[PDB]
């Protein structure tokens, strides 16, 4: 018995060695970053020992494609810093992790993460300059040469009786190394909502519902318009368009009390380009001549035929007053107004590319990601420019999740029930399967799975078979195996779905093999809940159909929850 | 063992130290990992 | 061994008690909760 | 504490906590529960013989040698553990098992009712022998079982086998209490009798 030990047990690697680990809670504050970036963090409570463990408090960065923090379910005892996309920091003896490697960069404090410290973080775009600070004291620059795919985000992960702080802006402390605060990318349309990081689950009111998996260098670049040839057939109509685009721009100003003046001054209400398309020369009138040529070139950029289909065809102002047409009565097509958004996008990205040189003007982003008010002035220039083409008669013509319950409850006898109350619609394959279903394949795409893509209405044994209905957001699906007469029934809010062959029984005349497992799927970004008894009153349509036909909920059996499985994105 | 990159590719990793400012403290490591032709 | 794309993994019956805010972003998780976890040594990775 | 721990694994670790820690002092007292060597002290003199029955009357004389636990240290003999943290968990575990068993849940914690009950009661019984559960905890165990319930239930084969051995020390607690009583009589009786030994 001594001899069994020494040859086997101190070696520690032939047996399956084990150790308790605190449940790593991972987070993220909603906001992707891909310029030089910066954020801050203060600690409020730690409790460094409430277990027989130093309670962890890791701070760093991670990518979108990569870092799926399944809780403690990756490499050696899980957690933060474990990934090659993870670069964590902050602990008893502050130093970092990279692939969970506790390399030992020193500091002017060597102090534990306690209830007092202020963590100062940084990152650059295209420069991998990541180095953090405690209370604004340099911690000896660390991180270099890492790839950038997706957009990096703050992470902070920890587990004890902890409250801490971000500081994003509502700061308390901010030196400028690198620089831009993290409040700068709150802008686009999204508000901030801090979440639990990538989250196969979420804990809700009925029981826990299912989210999976996700949907993922923002530099503004226009498409080239100068390498596009306009024939002299179209140059004359373009100069007719440039003659129309100049005087409507003259009419666009003078409604606000403007007038012609040689001094180019906006406060004095005098502008040098309100006098005619002919009298302003071809560098002063080329603000309207070249912009109507490059618009019809950008029409030929996106693959559109801007050609002769029809023959080309009031407030008195203070210096020039013609009368072109009636333009907004002729209705633009949806392909034509989309090109007006394209002319708004292509021209503004030229200015965003030209202001790469020129710090950091607040509209230095692409046209799609900026706010909708700067989108109004760029579209209304190109929506009226689209009305000059239709007014003159020129037509413009333009992975997945797998869910299954506990294999012990691969039920084998009787009439059983569960339900699928469904929240968001998409690829939602719901049903039953034998335990031999490879989650490595897509769901329902074999002989061992009896599934039902709820939305799109098609049911799944060995591929397509249409059936039933497609559910609306907030419909209970309901699945009903009869183990005796080997049939399987579907409902939709307690309303039994008929075959396209003419019967209520969905999957009919299988054989009971090795039990059957309750099975659902998720597409790209869809949400669903699987309630398996436990609260028999919350079975919303088992009361209608069910109790009558003698079906069984799951947790009539149990007193515990059913711990399901999913195939990881990892 | 930490590798979850299911791509058809060359994708991936160096750490530096400091000496209270640095001044070198550069060379530590490279792997993540390895590629030939 | 081949890096196959996906194999089943647990629901992890109890995980998180997260709390956060807007004006100051007061991040908070409370309950001390642990794994019954091992690691297989010779193809090293950790499972529970 | 683990519920979603598998059935096989449940039985193992419960056996470890016995075999790593409890087993040696447990089997130490298995021999000595049949020995019954008692002093003639005042606490031995007192014991009542009766409720003025109850097996968990802890007047707790005759020897039954004492466990002495060495802390796990690598500077160098019975490995030490939180006995008193553990004992409260076990009553917690039983009432987690009895109540869920009496409401007839077919979850059960291991996967079968075997692994639900057996290696807990084994852990209990090994802990029962070792002279723990100060004598209001055992009254709670009798409230859990007699009731004056776990024993009421249908139990499978090796389940009730373990309950059988469980019940045996309970009968042995009746036995020692009667033996501690009869010494309480005889110490009083011989002192009367030694007077009658010397009227001569």
């Amino acid at each position: 018995q001594h001899l069994i030990c020494d040859n086997l047990l101190p070696g520690r690697d032939l047996l399956l060695q084990t150790r308790l680990v605190n449940h790593v809670s991972s987070m993220r504050p909603n906001i992707f970053l891909g310029k030089k970036w910066y954020y801050e963090l203060m600690v409020d409570h730690t409790e460094p020992f409430v277990t027989a463990e130093a309670t962890h408090l890791r701070v760093g960065w991670a990518s979108t494609e990569g870092y799926s923090p399944y809780p403690g379910g990756g490499e050696e005892w899980g957690g933060n810093g474990v990934g090659d996309d993870l670069f964590s920091y902050g602990f008893d003896g502050l130093h970092l992790w990279s692939g969970c490697i506790a390399r030992t960069v020193s500091s002017p404090n060597q102090h534990l993460l306690r209830t007092d410290d202020v963590i100062s973080c940084c990152l650059d775009l295209s420069a991998p300059s990541i180095s953090f600070r405690i209370n604004g004291q340099p911690v000896q620059g660390m991180f270099e040469n890492f790839n950038i795919d997706g957009l990096f985000f703050p992470v902070v992960s920890f587990s004890a009786g902890i409250k801490v702080r971000f500081l994003l802006g509502e700061f308390k402390f901010l030196p400028p190394p690198g620089y831009a605060p993290c409040y700068e990318a709150v802008l686009p349309k999204e508000k901030l909502k801090v979440e639990h990081s990538r989250e196969y689950k979420q804990e809700r009111t009925y029981t826990r519902d299912l989210l999976g998996p996700t949907v993922s260098a923002f530099t503004p670049i226009p498409v080239d318009t100068s390498q596009i040839v306009l024939p002299p057939h179209l140059e004359r109509i373009r100069e007719k368009l440039a003659e129309n685009i100049h005087e409507l721009w003259v009419m666009n100003k003078i409604e606000l009390g403007w007038q012609y003046g040689p001094v180019r001054d906006d406060n004095k209400r005098q502008h040098p380009c309100l006098v005619e398309f002919s009298k302003l020369p071809e560098q002063e009138r080329n603000y309207n001549l070249q912009m109507s040529l490059e618009t019809l070139k950008t029409l030929l950029a996106l693959g559109c035929h801007v050609g002769i289909s029809d023959e080309h065809a009031y407030q008195l102002t203070s210096g020039y007053k013609p009368a072109p047409m009636d333009l907004s009565f002729i209705k633009l097509t949806p392909s034509q107004e989309a090109m007006v958004d394209k002319l708004a996008e292509n021209a503004h990205n030229v200015w965003a590319r030209d202001r790469i040189r020129q710090r950091r003007n607040p509209r230095l982003v692409p046209y799609a990601l900026l706010d909708d008010r700067t989108k109004k002035s760029n579209k209304d220039s190109l929506r009226e420019a689209v009305r000059t083409l239709l007014g003159y008669g020129y037509n413009l013509e333009a992975r997945f999740r797998i869910f299954r319950a506990e294999k012990t409850y691969a039920v084998k006898a009787g009439r059983w029930y569960f339900e699928f109350e469904a929240v968001t619609a998409g690829d939602m394959r719901v049903g039953w399967s034998r335990p031999g279903c490879q989650p490595d394949q897509e769901l329902g795409s074999d002989e061992r799975a009896f599934a039902f893509d709820g939305f799109k209405a098609q049911r799944w044994h060995q591929g397509n078979e249409h059936y039933g209905r497609s559910w609306q957001a907030g419909d209970v699906v309901g699945c009903m195996v009869d183990m005796t007469e080997h049939t399987m029934m579907f409902t939709l809010n307690g309303e039994i779905l008929l075959d396209d062959s003419g019967s209520e029984l969905a999957f009919k005349d299988f054989d009971v093999g090795d039990g059957f497992i309750p099975v659902c799927s998720l597409g790209v970004a869809q949400v669903g809940r699987m309630n398996f008894g436990k609260d028999v009153s919350t079975l919303k349509y088992f009361t209608i159909c069910g109790l009558q036909e003698g079906y069984e909920p799951f947790a009539v059996n149990t007193n515990r929850d059913i711990t399901m499985w999913l195939s990881k994105r990892l | 063992s930490d590798f979850h990159q299911y791509d058809t590719a060359f994708d991936l990793v160096t750490v530096t130290l400091g000496d209270e400012k640095g001044k070198v403290h550069e060379s530590i490591k490279r792997s993540n990992y390895m590629v030939c032709a | 061994h081949v890096l196959w794309s996906r194999m089943p993994n647990q629901f992890l019956k109890v995980d998180v008690s997260r709390i956060s805010e807007r004006q100051g972003w007061l991040v908070q998780c409370l309950e001390p909760l642990q794994f019954m976890s091992l690691h297989i040594p010779e193809e090293n990775r950790s499972v529970d | 504490e683990n519920k979603y721990m598998p059935g096989l694994l449940r039985a193992g670790y419960y056996d470890l906590l016995i075999d790593i820690h409890l087993s040696s002092y447990a089997t130490a007292r298995l021999m000595m529960n049949n020995e019954f060597i008692v002093p003639m002290t005042e606490e031995t003199k007192s014991i009542t013989l009766f409720p003025d029955g109850l097996p968990g009357i802890g007047l707790s004389t005759s020897l039954r040698p004492r466990m002495q636990f060495s802390s796990p240290s690598f500077v160098s003999y019975s490995p030490e553990f939180p006995l008193d943290i553990l004992k409260a968990k076990t009553i917690q575990m039983l009432t987690e098992a009895v109540q869920e068993g009496s409401l007839h849940a077919r979850d059960p914690v291991g996967g079968t009712t075997e692994f639900l009950f057996v290696p807990l009661i084994k852990l209990f019984y090994t802990l029962l022998i070792m002279g723990i559960f100060h004598n209001e905890d055992l009254k709670h165990i009798l409230q859990l079982i007699e009731p004056s319930g776990l024993l009421q239930m249908k139990l499978p084969e090796p389940v009730k086998l373990q309950m059988c051995l469980l019940l045996q020390y309970l009968c042995d607690c009746q036995v020692r209490h009667r033996i501690e009583a009869i010494v309480a009589f005889s110490d009083d009786f011989v002192a009367k009798l030694q007077d009658n030994q010397r009227f001569r």
